[PDB]
């Protein structure tokens, strides 16, 4: 486990599930407000 | 107006623009039985299509001699003419969120500069450190300035190791 | 050190000691560890509490007091519009102007308090007024012709306690004050307004039905 | 301890004995601060001499208005008394109320801040002075003998008023008429006329 | 002293030996010399000001020719100001010319010189020799009567800013209803 952990730590895995993370939230944030092309508040 | 350039909710050409868009994909759509996965499909697409050029058209962007809308970029030209939301209000946010980022990563590095194994502690990253780096990172625009008003924020040449000239 | 802290079982950083009135260990961001940040992190605090106390006064007393039927003065979103619209009312800009222009001079000596807290008393400043402004050792608590009453000069652990009942008070006004711009931005009410508004039904009327906190779009 | 058996006086009443009406009850430890309690005391009196005076004036003028002796003057509710015209506006009256306690209260105050500096007058009268928050004012000398005893009647008695006040108040809220209205208004039945069956107090009951 | 502003208290130890002193000074502003040194002067020449506006505030009403507040009136309005009834043909910016010119001279004067002469000068400004003969009375005297001018000055400034009438006006309205014509009356000064 410890081992498993540190191994999910490292930068080729880290680095490619936070880009996982950031994308699907890009995706979401386009899929519930689509077509923004302005900061309208 | 600004610049030559009527609100698209005024410019004929914009709902033009809309008209034939909406009628293309009409015209699509007159293949499907409008109960069909891809009569839906083609129903939902034209739904957003509306919806977008209502919302373009509500928030009043500007359009040129073409049916398309544009951005102004200068501060004080676009804040008294209401459209800071151009580029302003995103110049900001993005600032914001670069600095944010920027922050974190360079804490982080000087956190693990300071340990036994500086070369190791970049490849297999320290998580828990770095999600608390991340945390903290939100408030860098008063921690930066901070530093900056404090001189711990850059590092003097003398210290800079430089080229032979 | 033992005080009770903002997370009970969580200790706090070694950096917010326990000296600052109102001090619960709360610093999450680790906003404070420069000293000397801390120190201007204090000094705002305690203009944004007592400008927030002064305020959310100025909103709810007016408020609540043209409720029950006195004074009738509009609420606080609309008040500016109320006089702009008055006839003999001053130009906006020109007001603006001239409230900058005299809190220019205070707000500048109040900064040179803050960077050397002795700055402003030095003889020769003004025609005779400058040794009011001696400052207490501590920037932000001027004292002198400030605090006319002398409340709190007696017993230091005296002004040590109304030290936290102030902070803690303008802590809470500035919440307060939070709520009202947030309040006023959703429903167009006012804050009374609102109070009365969820006692009615507190299961229908909150911030999940008013369709401006929780997107539309998601639900 | 004597509010309430087998409970336990909050030590800052322990020892303090020297206080009206001590009987251990502090559930909130509100007079920890010996300066606070100090303070405290002092509000105590005021307000339960206040509210004794109050207090007997509400129920005396209401009883008269009940009864019928004091004419169109007294012939009102206690709370509706705005309405008469006196020989004076109701603003004035406020004005020259302000300017009178304004004197009173800053001699009281005075004397609170350093006991016993503000006895005498600017013509030379002095008047004695015995503990804090009793200033000597005995015409008659009703003090010289079980003094403490007297004190605890008077602290008794004012607890008793305040309670009575928040009471009117709460019932006028509560039910209409006069305060004596009310208590013929209970004592009619009794077991229906209850703070229970008013549609204001426990809510739970008929919405 | 003779004095004690609140007759119970502790007052500050640098108001003793002053004309006039009643240790009113809870704002602790004349505690270093040099402040005080400058605040004396400053109030005796405040408090002279004051007398002579008072007595021309009354005097330009109890003889009969108008207020103290309309008196600037006939500046403009085309032209033409009454001084007893005289035409005194003399515009606006000459008056201020002259008035300049005068209390220049005069005020760069009187300051220019030692501090006890800038505010207690013997010379012609005593010419009936009252200065000698125990001063310090009659210093009392001269402090005492502009504290009350002083606030006779500031009434009747407020007065005019909230009933809009005159000192013998306002006191007339007063003495003929007591009652219903105060500060407390009009809807300015008490609001509740
Ligand atoms: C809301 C609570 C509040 C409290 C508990 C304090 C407490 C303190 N302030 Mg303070 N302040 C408060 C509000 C405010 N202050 C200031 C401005 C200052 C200054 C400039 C100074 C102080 C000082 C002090 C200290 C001693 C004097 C004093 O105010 O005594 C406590 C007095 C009260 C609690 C009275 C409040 C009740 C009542 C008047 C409220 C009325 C509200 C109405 C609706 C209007 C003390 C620690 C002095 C100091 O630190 O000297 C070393 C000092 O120089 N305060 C402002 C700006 C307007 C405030 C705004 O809300
Ligand atoms: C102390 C300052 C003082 C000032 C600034 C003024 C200013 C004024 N007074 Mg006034 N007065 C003053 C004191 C007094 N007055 C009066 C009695 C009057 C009267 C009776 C009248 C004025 C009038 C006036 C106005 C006409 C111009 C003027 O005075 O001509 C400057 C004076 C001169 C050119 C003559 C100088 C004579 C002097 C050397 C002896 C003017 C604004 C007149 C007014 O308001 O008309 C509408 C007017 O009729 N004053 C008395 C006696 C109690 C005063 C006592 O201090
Ligand atoms: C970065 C380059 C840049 C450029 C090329 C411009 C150019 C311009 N700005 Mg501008 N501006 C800028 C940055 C810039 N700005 C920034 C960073 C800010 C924020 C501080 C502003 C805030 C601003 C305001 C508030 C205004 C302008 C205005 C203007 C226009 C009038 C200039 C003028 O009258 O003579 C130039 C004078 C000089 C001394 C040079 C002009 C097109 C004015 C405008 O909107 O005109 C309609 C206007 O009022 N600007
Ligand atoms: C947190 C790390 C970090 C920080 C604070 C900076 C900061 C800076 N960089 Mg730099 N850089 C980085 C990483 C970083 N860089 C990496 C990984 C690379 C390799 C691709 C580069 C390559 C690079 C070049 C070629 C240049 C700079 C330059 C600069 C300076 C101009 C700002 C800019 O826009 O750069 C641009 C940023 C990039 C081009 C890429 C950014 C890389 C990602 C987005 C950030 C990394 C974050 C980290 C992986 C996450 C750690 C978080 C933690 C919780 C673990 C600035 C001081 C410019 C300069 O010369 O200064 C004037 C310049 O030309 N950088
Ligand atoms: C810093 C806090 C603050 C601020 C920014 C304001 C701001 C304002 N208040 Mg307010 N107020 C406050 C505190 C504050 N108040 C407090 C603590 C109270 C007591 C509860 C009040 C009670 C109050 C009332 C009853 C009213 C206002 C009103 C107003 C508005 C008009 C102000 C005006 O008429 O001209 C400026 C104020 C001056 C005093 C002008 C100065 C002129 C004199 C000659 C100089 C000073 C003497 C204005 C937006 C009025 C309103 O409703 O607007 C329509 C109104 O009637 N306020
Ligand atoms: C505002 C009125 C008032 C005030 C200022 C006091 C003050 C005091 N009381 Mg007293 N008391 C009161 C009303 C009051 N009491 C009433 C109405 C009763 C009858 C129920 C009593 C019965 C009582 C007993 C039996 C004893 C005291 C005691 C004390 C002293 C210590 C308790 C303390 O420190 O808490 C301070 C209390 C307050 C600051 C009151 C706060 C008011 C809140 C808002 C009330 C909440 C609303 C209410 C629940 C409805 C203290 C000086 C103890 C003592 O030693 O006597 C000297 C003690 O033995 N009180
Ligand atoms: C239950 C009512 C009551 C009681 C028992 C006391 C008792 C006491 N008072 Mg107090 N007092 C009261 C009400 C009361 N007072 C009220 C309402 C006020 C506000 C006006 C005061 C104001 C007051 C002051 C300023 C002082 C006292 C003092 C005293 C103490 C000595 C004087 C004395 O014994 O007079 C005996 C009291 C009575 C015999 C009560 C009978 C009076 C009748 C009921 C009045 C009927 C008319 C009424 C208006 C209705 C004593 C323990 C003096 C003191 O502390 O001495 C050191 C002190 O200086 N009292
Ligand atoms: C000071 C002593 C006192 C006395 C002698 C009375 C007496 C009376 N009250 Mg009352 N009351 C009091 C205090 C008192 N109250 C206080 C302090 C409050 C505020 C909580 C109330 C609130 C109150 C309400 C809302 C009502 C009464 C009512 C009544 C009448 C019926 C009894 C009842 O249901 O009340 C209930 C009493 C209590 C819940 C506690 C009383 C406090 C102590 C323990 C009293 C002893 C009765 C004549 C009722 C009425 O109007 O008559 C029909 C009624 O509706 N009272
Ligand atoms: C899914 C994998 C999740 C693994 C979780 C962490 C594994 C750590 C561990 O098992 O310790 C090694 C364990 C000994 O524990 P250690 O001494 O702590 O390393 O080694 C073993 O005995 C077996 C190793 C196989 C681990 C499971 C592999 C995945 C099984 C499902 C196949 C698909
Ligand atoms: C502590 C910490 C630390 C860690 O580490 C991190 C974190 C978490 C970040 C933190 C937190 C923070 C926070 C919470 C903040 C908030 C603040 C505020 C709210 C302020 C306000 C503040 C506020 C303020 C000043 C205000 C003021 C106000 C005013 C003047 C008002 C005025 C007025 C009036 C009267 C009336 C009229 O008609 C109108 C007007 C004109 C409008
Ligand atoms: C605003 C303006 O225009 C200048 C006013 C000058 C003054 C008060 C100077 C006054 C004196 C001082 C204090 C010492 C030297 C000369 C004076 C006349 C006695
Ligand atoms: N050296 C000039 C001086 O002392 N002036 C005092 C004043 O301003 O009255």
């Amino acid at each position: 486990m410890k081992d498993f952990t540190t191994y999910l730590s490292t930068a080729p895995v880290l680095t490619l599930l936070s880009v996982t993370v950031v994308a699907g939230l890009l995706i979401e944030i386009n899929r519930f407000f689509p077509d923004a092309l302005i900061a309208a508040f | 107006d600004v610049a030559g350039l009527t609100p698209c909710s005024e410019s004929k050409a914009f709902a033009k623009r809309k008209k034939n868009e909406v009628k293309a994909l009409n015209k699509r759509l007159k293949n499907y039985e409008a109960d069909s996965a891809p009569a839906l499909a083609l129903k939902a697409t034209i739904a957003r299509t509306e919806a977008r050029f209502d919302k373009y058209a509500k928030q009043g962007l500007l359009c040129g001699t073409d049916g398309l809308p544009h951005l102004i970029a200068d501060p004080g030209l676009a804040l008294r003419y209401g459209h800071a939301g151009d580029v302003f209000i995103p110049t900001i946010g993005f600032i914001y969120f670069a600095g944010w980022l920027g922050y974190a990563g360079s804490k982080y590095l000087q956190a693990v500069a300071a340990t036994a194994k500086p070369i190791e502690k970049e490849i297999i990253i320290d998580v828990p450190l770095a999600w608390k780096l991340l945390w903290e990172g939100f408030g860098w625009p008063l921690r930066a300035f901070a530093e900056y008003k404090n001189g711990s924020l850059m590092e003097d040449d003398a210290k800079i190791t430089v080229s032979p000239r | 050190a033992t005080r009770p802290l903002w997370q009970p079982g969580v200790e706090a950083p070694k950096h917010l000691d326990g000296t600052m009135p109102g001090d619960f260990g709360f610093d999450p961001l680790n906003l404070g560890v420069n000293k000397e940040a801390l120190n201007w992190y204090r000094n705002a605090e305690l203009q944004n509490g007592r400008w927030a106390m002064l305020g959310v006064a100025g909103i709810v007393i007016p408020a609540e007091l043209t409720r029950v039927g006195v004074l009738n003065v509009p609420e606080w979103a609309e008040a500016g519009k109320v006089y702009a619209e008055s006839e003999n009312a001053i130009p906006f800009a020109s007001l603006l102007m001239v409230q900058l222009f005299l809190f220019n001079f205070v707000e500048i000596k109040r900064w040179e308090d803050i960077k050397k807290p002795g700055s402003q008393a030095e003889p020769g400043s003004f025609l005779g007024f400058e040794s009011g402004f001696k400052g207490t050792g501590i920037s932000g608590y001027p004292g002198g012709a400030f605090n006319p009453f002398g409340l709190g000069n007696s017993s230091k652990e005296a002004m040590d306690d109304l030290k936290w009942r102030e902070i803690r008070n303008g802590r809470l006004a500035m919440v307060a004050f939070l709520g009202f711009l947030s309040q006023h931005a959703a429903t167009g009410k006012g804050p009374l307004d609102n109070l009365a508004d969820h006692l009615a039904d507190p299961w229908g009327a909150n911030f999940c039905s008013n369709g401006v906190s929780i997107p539309s779009a998601l639900g | 301890a004597g509010w309430d058996l087998s409970a336990e006086v909050p030590a800052h009443l322990a020892g303090r004995k020297d206080l009206a009406g001590n009987y251990g009850f502090d559930p909130l430890n509100l007079g920890k601060n010996p300066e606070a309690l100090k303070w405290y005391q002092q509000a105590e009196l005021q307000n339960g001499r206040w509210a004794m005076l109050g207090v007997a004036g509400i129920l005396v003028q209401e009883l008269l208005h009940s009864t019928g002796l004091g004419g169109k003057a007294a012939d009102v509710y206690w709370f509706d008394a705005g309405n008469n015209t006196f020989w004076a506006p109701k603003e004035t009256l406020i004005a020259i109320s302000f300017l009178m306690f304004n004197w009173a209260e800053l001699n009281r105050m005075q004397d609170y801040i350093k006991p016993g500096s503000n006895v005498t007058d600017p013509f030379g009268n002095k008047i004695k002075y015995v503990e804090l928050g009793y200033p000597g004012f005995d015409p008659l000398s009703f003090s010289k003998n079980n003094f403490d005893e007297w004190k605890l009647k008077e602290i008794k008695n004012a607890r008793l008023a305040m309670l009575a006040f928040l009471g009117i108040v709460a019932q006028h809220n509560a039910q209409p008429g006069s305060p004596l209205e009310q208590l013929g208004a209970h004592l009619a039945n009794p077991w229906k006329n209850h703070f229970i069956n008013n549609g204001v107090s426990p809510f739970l009951t008929d919405n | 002293k003779a004095g004690n502003w609140l007759p119970g208290s502790e007052t500050p130890a640098y108001l003793e030996n002053l004309p006039a002193s009643y240790g009113f000074d809870p704002l602790g502003l004349a505690a270093e010399p040099a402040s005080l040194a400058r605040f004396r002067e400053s109030e005796v020449f405040h408090g002279r000001w004051a007398m002579l506006g008072a007595a021309g505030v009354l005097g330009v009403e109890v003889l009969g020719y108008g207020n103290w507040y309309d008196a600037p009136l006939p500046l403009v309005q085309g032209g033409q100001a009454t001084y007893f009834g005289a035409s005194v043909p003399f515009d606006l910016g000459t008056l201020a010319a002259i008035e300049f010119a005068a209390m220049a001279g005069a005020e760069s004067f009187r300051g220019a010189a030692e501090p006890e002469k800038r505010v207690y000068p013997g010379g012609a400004f005593d010419p009936m020799g009252m200065s000698k003969g125990n001063s310090k009375e009659l210093k009392t005297k001269e402090i005492k009567n502009g504290r009350l001018a002083m606030l006779a000055c500031l009434g009747f400034a407020a007065q005019h800013a909230a009933t809009g009438a005159s000192p013998l006006e306002a006191l007339a309205s007063h003495l003929a209803n007591p009652m219903a014509v105060n500060f407390a009356t009009n809807g300015v000064s008490l609001p509740l």
